């Protein structure tokens, strides 16, 4: 298991969580709400917006530890936003699931965090056969 | 309840105006410093022409 | 049953102490401050 | 009248005189603070019986 | 058995992949990279826009099949940023796997997607008891 946070804002838009030992980390969710109009049909939207953030002092010099190395503190930003009409959440699902696994294997495989891309990384779509 | 987590905006509020009082003052000390260059820029010249 | 309330005052009294770590981050923010400080005022003989 | 000539060099050196130490002591009085708040908590036995 | 795309443009900084049979959905993985000098120490940023995009058509009318009766795609479009120093791949992956937990207890198994919101949402975070 890990520390669970506890809603410190809440608002019908607007909820953040933050770690009550340590109040730098917060995960905040924004939800934005609004109907469009397409062909002969109105639809009703919402966009997802999420934001994960994790300050942290990066990397000890070499291996040693002491007291007089206090290095500065530098921040861990993750932020994912999802939009898609209401009713299509069923297929919305599936390829957020699919969005997973193809930035897995980009990423927390790959060397895509070092700043290196791989042409031939296998990506996949949604569908499947 | 409802009115205890609903104060807490206040702290948001009150951050917003030290952010105005702050810019307050730096554009004015900024002004007194181009006024006070002005002036000393004024003065050289005439004394200078 | 519970505890006497003076009871709880002095295990919370001898409890208290201060936390190393954010003393730590606060004092590295004050160490920021002070070196943004002298690379600011590294200029004063500059205008003078 | 001679001695009223003064105003021309003492009026506008005191006033630069005195824009310099402005702009000297407000920076000097910078009174730098730091602080940071934690809701750590604190755990006290309690007898099971 | 999900399709898999192959790359369509390369560029620098991003590349695009695309299905060869429906070329409407794609994913693209872009990289901005940076050096900064914070405190004596050399962090390369790296943060990457990962966007994967799905154009599916409205839902066809409740119990109802004709065969092809045709509406508009709708837009279906996840936005993924990742910014963060390089020297702590070791540890960005630590907690992007509590961030795919994060979102997945309030929007994937939560009701966040129709627009809902929960502060009572079991929400995890990376540092472990």
């Amino acid at each position: 298991a890990n520390k669970p946070m506890q809603p410190i804002t809440s608002t019908a838009n607007k909820i953040v969580w933050s770690d009550p030992t340590r109040l730098s980390t917060t995960f905040s969710a924004s939800l934005l709400r609004q109907r469009v109009k397409v062909g002969i049909a109105e639809l009703n939207n919402v966009s997802g917006q999420y934001v994960s953030v994790y300050k942290r002092p990066a990397p000890k010099p070499e291996g040693c530890a002491d007291a007089c190395v206090i290095m500065p503190n530098e921040n861990q930003s993750i932020r994912t936003v999802i939009s898609g009409s209401a009713e299509n959440l069923a297929t919305l699902k599936a390829e957020w699931e699919t969005h997973k696994r193809n930035v897995d294997t980009l990423f927390a495989s790959g060397n895509a965090g070092l700043g290196f891309l791989d042409p031939t990384a296998a990506i996949v779509s949604s569908d499947t056969t | 309840s409802s009115f205890l987590d609903a104060l807490g905006y206040l702290g948001s509020l009150i951050k917003d105006f030290k952010r105005r009082r702050f810019f307050l003052n730096k554009a004015h000390q900024r002004i007194r410093n181009k006024l006070g260059v002005s002036f000393a820029e004024r003065r050289s010249q005439i004394v200078s022409k | 049953t519970f505890y006497s309330p003076k009871e709880i005052f002095n295990r919370l009294k001898d409890s208290l102490v201060p936390d190393t770590g954010l003393v730590t981050q606060v004092w590295a923010d004050n160490n920021t401050k002070r070196m943004d400080f002298l690379t600011a005022m590294a200029e004063i003989p500059q205008t003078l | 009248s001679l001695w009223l000539s003064f105003r021309y060099e003492i009026m506008p050196l005191y006033y630069q005189s005195q824009d310099v130490l402005d702009v000297i002591a407000n920076s000097t009085s910078e009174f730098m603070t730091s602080r940071d708040f934690v809701a750590k908590a604190i755990n006290i036995g309690i007898p099971l019986e």
